């Protein structure tokens, strides 16, 4: 019976509150998976008290942890996350207590720890305001795991690391509470390793421009944080979320200058394609924070024009992303830079006569559209 | 203006677009042409049926059907819509035959706990079934849903909306059949109907039906019994559902009727959830439930709900509690109690460390909160607070505890007693029932203590009928915009006749000293400033009732220019408060009557622009008639002539002012 199934799930959660000894419990893991197959969350026989018991059971099992038992713990974490009834602060505290022993011997690439990471992210989603100490500890652990994954060359690993880092106000708080700017430089280096991993054939180009259905400054997804609420809303339509994965991988270091990006722009102008893409991703949200000179903005616009004149698709796309950031920039661009961006948009519109060069209109949407405060003449 | 040539050009453009064939796009173009009209739709339907097999095409067709249903509610648009008349249902059967043919198919009750991948597909499928039923023209739909698989309706909540589409209120039999089908589904598969998502959707649909029509929630005893049985489930009893449970509690609070949820229970549930968003939403729901029912059970408990907890503040559960306390401070009832709760929760230090969490500086700060509200358990700022604290303790029964504290306070007991003697005699008069500048300041402090910390926090509108003149001033404050039987949260002490004795004592004390208009002016200004301009509505109304009662005890000497002027300034301050504007409108008129002979005028004319004609209308009309009489009284002599009040009152009264006076 399904109510009996939920009762058995509650009983198994209560039993898992103990360390369960050294038994492999492979058959127990299979039984738990079968129980979670139906009415895992979703049932009238489960209890919020039973949900708290399951959360404590997950914490205790992770404490006693270190194969089949790993899958059982992953299923328990998934069921606990499915339980919508749980105290956010208590859930975060229990998740941190479990994550202590979890990071004592952790495997981020393993899918068994993936449900644990998802449960920790669910706890931290509401734990940014509540119980910020355990949330900060979990954020530091997630940053270390993201660096470890970025060391690997798998594109999916880079995407998962970027998502875990964005799982992002906790990351911003940790960066603000980091011991020194050297920690920020180390985070930037880890994100650079992630971008290098994303340079493999398993991932698309990192320029991240001409996003599908990108309505600039229209709806949302400009700064990826409600508090920031920056301008230049870049929108993806998964036609693009496929490019937006690499865009977020780059924004792992582009969003924060590690955002005074004036000296960062001065020192990072290496004219590299990946560097150009990272700068383009950074500019739209860090223009005001950088407080760079108008000459710097004009030089960035000129570099974008030069890279767009290059026949390379990646360089031209990075230039288009930089131009889109400039058109809707948190800082006031120079009038000459604005005219140069208008000329670049005119060239893009001329190239739009050919169907291959949609991309042109999507690139610099705020420039393609009537950007606010621009001279009408 | 608009020209028919433009319409003809638009029609020609539509025809040209129809010529340029672009399946779903062609159907959308045909729908646009049909809308522009007030056949091609049949051709578009045939084209769609040529490729009706694909699932993506089916989802697109369902979305198009939803849009076509929206056309009756698009371009206002609910009624007299441009698109509703633009799109006619006539001759649509040929174009709907292919859609109906494609509509044929030939664990938890939600597809996904989070954002389901393509749940809009199932939602639009249910909407397209509803649109087909509507275009055809409710028990048949219920029977079809019962025969249909559970997962099909469980994928999207729109099916529940379809259940809301059926006339449950008009035909209670349909609702009973739906409830029986749900019970049978639960019996056959416990998890199929045991999921909180479907139950919450059904409860929300029932609440929406009750709110829309008075027929719903009446004669629904079987529905209420089924809802209680659903609440009788183990998960419902244990609240295993948090965002869903919070939403259900909020909906119950919004919906006066008998249920298993209460305001105190709602507050307890809000405090139970450690999520800040859920607690804030439940507090907002309770506040919405406020101002429409007695909130004494919540306002009284607000004061002790918030207390200092550094360990919880590290977990920020105390931060959520402080946010709830701030919300309750924004709530009208028991503003002083809310301020006391906030002060108790706050540490009175490290304000910059708090950095105004959840968005204090000047008025909402703990200092101003303690200034406006003083609560008794019964560094330099510490001593400043301890002065009033020891005043309270010597004003309290624990005399020996106060003496011990003063011995530990490095302050002599008699040193404070020299100035606290007036409070001593004040609360000795309070305890008994049914029975020269320094002295003037002492009697002023006694009058203030009669005004504040002694007057009932919930003062009854009705007053003592001991004095016929008191009834006269009660009439003068009740003939205009008066609402009687105005209650509040808590009553510390009521029916204090001793104040009248004070009115007799001051006139005979120290050759009339402490009965001067000046000292009562200081007392009234002190109490009005104690009413901070940012305080909530209920405390403002309570303080207004207090000062109106004090002006009732006031003598004719308060009719002097400065006294009455400060009185009307405070009255305008009350008028700015929305809830207390009713009382202020009434309390103004007598003070205008007293000021007008003394004003014989620039100040009177400047204050004349205090009307409500910009920003209960019958009460305002009565006050406008009174003001018309008053301004005619001012006009008959027209000594200064700078009032310009006749036209000013005529315009707001909505009486056609004459040209001559204009």
């Amino acid at each position: 019976r399904e109510p009996h199934i939920l009762a058995l799930l509650d009983i198994i959660l209560r039993h898992t509150f103990t360390a369960n000894g050294s038994i492999c419990e492979v058959v127990c893991l299979n039984f738990s998976k079968a129980l979670r197959l139906l009415l895992s969350h979703h049932l009238h026989h489960l209890r919020f008290s039973d949900w708290q018991s399951l959360v404590s059971y997950c914490c205790q099992a992770i404490e006693k942890l270190s194969k089949q038992e790993v899958v059982e713990l992953i299923y328990v974490m998934r069921s606990l996350v499915q339980w919508y009834a749980a105290p956010i602060n208590f859930v975060s505290e229990q998740l941190l207590k479990f994550f202590e022993f979890f990071f004592y011997a952790y495997t981020e690439e393993t899918d068994a720890h993936l449900p644990a990471l998802q449960c920790l992210f669910q706890l931290c989603a509401y734990a940014i305001p509540n119980c910020n100490d355990y949330s900060a500890s979990v954020v530091l652990l997630v940053f270390k795991i993201l660096i470890n994954s970025d060391k690997w060359k798998r594109l999916d690993l880079r995407l998962q690391l970027i998502q875990c880092l964005a799982i992002y106000p906790l990351w911003s708080n940790s960066e603000t509470w980091d011991p020194h700017r050297s920690i920020r430089s180390f985070n930037l280096d880890l994100l650079n390793s992630s971008f290098f991993s994303l340079k493999n054939f398993l991932n698309f180009f990192g320029k991240r421009s001409s996003l599908s259905l990108a309505n600039f400054r229209f709806h949302t997804v400009e700064p990826k944080n409600n508090i920031a609420k920056l301008y230049d809303p870049r929108l993806h339509l998964f036609f693009f979320e496929s490019y937006f994965i690499y865009f977020f991988l780059a924004k792992l270091i582009l969003l924060k200058k590690t955002s005074q990006i004036e000296e960062l722009l001065l020192q990072a102008e290496l004219a590299n394609i990946s560097a150009s893409s990272f700068s383009l991703q950074l500019m739209v949200i860090i223009t005001a924070i950088s407080d760079n000179l108008t000459n710097d903005d004009l030089l960035s616009i000129q570099k974008m024009s030069l890279n767009f004149t290059e026949k390379k698709n990646e360089l031209q796309s990075w230039s288009f992303f930089i131009l889109f950031n400039i058109c809707y920039n948190k800082a006031y661009s120079s009038m000459l830079t604005t005219s140069c961006k208008k000329e670049i948009l005119a060239a893009a519109s001329r190239g739009l006569l050919n169907s291959v060069t949609p991309v042109c209109y999507q690139i610099l949407t705020y420039f393609n559209m009537y950007r606010p405060l621009c001279f009408a003449s | 203006s608009n020209h028919t040539i433009d319409c003809d050009s638009l029609q020609n453009v539509i025809k040209m677009l129809e010529s340029s064939i672009d399946i779903s796009s062609a159907s959308y173009d045909k729908d646009e042409l049909d809308k522009e009209t007030p056949f091609p739709e049949v051709l578009s339907f045939v084209k769609s049926n040529h490729s009706y097999d694909p699932i993506i095409n089916c989802i697109s067709t369902n979305l198009q059907f939803t849009i076509s249903d929206e056309p009756k509610h698009l371009r206002d648009l609910i009624r007299s819509t441009h698109f509703r008349d633009s799109n006619p249902l006539k001759t649509l059967v040929l174009y709907i035959m292919d859609m109906a043919s494609k509509n044929v198919f030939i664990i938890r009750n939600h597809q996904i706990l989070g954002l389901m991948e393509g749940s809009l597909e199932q939602i639009r499928n249910t909407d397209l079934f509803i649109l087909q039923k509507y275009i055809d023209y409710h028990d048949s739909l219920i029977n079809i849903l019962h025969l249909y698989p559970i997962e099909t309706f469980c994928f999207g909540m729109s099916a529940i909306g379809a259940y809301f589409l059926d006339v449950a209120r008009t035909s209670e039999p349909i609702f009973y059949k739906c409830l029986e089908i749900l019970a049978q589904k639960i019996l056959m598969n416990y998890d199929y109907e045991r999921d909180e998502v479907y139950l919450m959707i059904f409860i929300k649909i029932f609440q929406k039906c009750v709110h829309s029509k008075l027929q719903f929630t009446d004669a629904t005893l079987k529905l209420i019994v089924k809802i209680t049985k659903f609440i009788e489930k183990v998960f419902i009893e244990t609240k295993f559902s948090l965002s869903g449970r919070q939403t259900f509690l909020k909906f119950i609070f919004q919906l006066h009727v008998y249920s298993k949820f209460d305001y105190q229970k709602l507050i307890s549930l809000t405090l139970k959830d450690s999520d800040v968003c859920v607690i804030y939403n439940f507090v907002d729901d309770l506040v919405i439930f406020l101002k429409k029912c007695d909130k004494t059970l919540i306002e009284g408990f607000v004061l002790p709900i918030l207390s200092i907890k550094i360990e919880k503040s590290l977990y920020k559960g105390f931060c959520y509690l402080y946010l709830t306390l701030k919300v309750f401070l924004s709530i009208s009832s028991n503003r002083s109690a809310l301020l006391y709760q906030l002060l108790k929760l706050a540490n009175s230090y490290e304000t910059s460390t708090i950095f105004e969490p959840l968005l204090s500086a000047n008025i909402k700060q703990l200092f101003r909160i303690y200034r406006l509200e003083i609560f008794w358990s019964f560094s330099d700022f510490l001593k400043e607070n301890s002065d009033e604290i020891i005043l309270v303790l010597i004003l309290t029964k624990n005399i020996t505890l106060a003496k011990l504290i003063t011995s530990r306070m490095s302050v002599d007991f008699s040193e404070k007693y020299t100035q606290l003697i007036p409070v001593i005699t004040t609360y000795t008069h309070l305890s008994e029932v049914e029975n020269v500048e320094l002295l003037n300041r002492s009697k002023a402090f006694l009058f203030c203590l009669e005004m504040l910390k002694e007057v009932k926090e919930l003062g009854s509108t009705f007053k003592s009928i001991s004095s016929t003149s008191f009834k006269v001033y009660s009439q003068l404050t009740i003939f205009a915009n008066r609402v009687s039987f105005n209650n509040s949260t808590a009553i510390p002490f009521f029916s204090t006749k001793s104040v009248l004795w004070y009115c007799n004592r001051l006139f005979q004390e120290l050759e009339g000293f402490s009965s001067i208009p000046s000292v009562i002016d200081l007392v009234l200004r002190r109490l009005a400033i104690q009413l901070h301009f940012a305080t909530d509505e209920e405390l403002q109304v309570t303080i207004s009732f207090r000062l109106c009662a004090f002006l009732c005890f006031s003598d004719p000497f308060i009719t002097s220019n400065y006294l009455v002027m400060i009185v009307l300034r405070i009255a305008r301050q009350l008028l700015s408060i929305p809830c207390t504007q009713s009382l202020g409108l009434g309390i103004a008129r007598f003070h205008l009557k007293k000021f007008k002979p003394t004003d014989f005028f620039f100040q009177l004319a400047e204050f004349c622009m205090d009307f409500l004609g910009f920003c209960k209308m019958e009460a305002i009309q009565d006050f406008y008639t009174w003001f018309d009489g008053y301004v005619t009284a001012l006009l008959n002599f027209e000594y200064e002539g700078y009032g310009f009040l006749r036209c000013q009152i005529n315009f707001v009264r909505s009486v056609m002012t004459t040209k001559n006076e204009w």
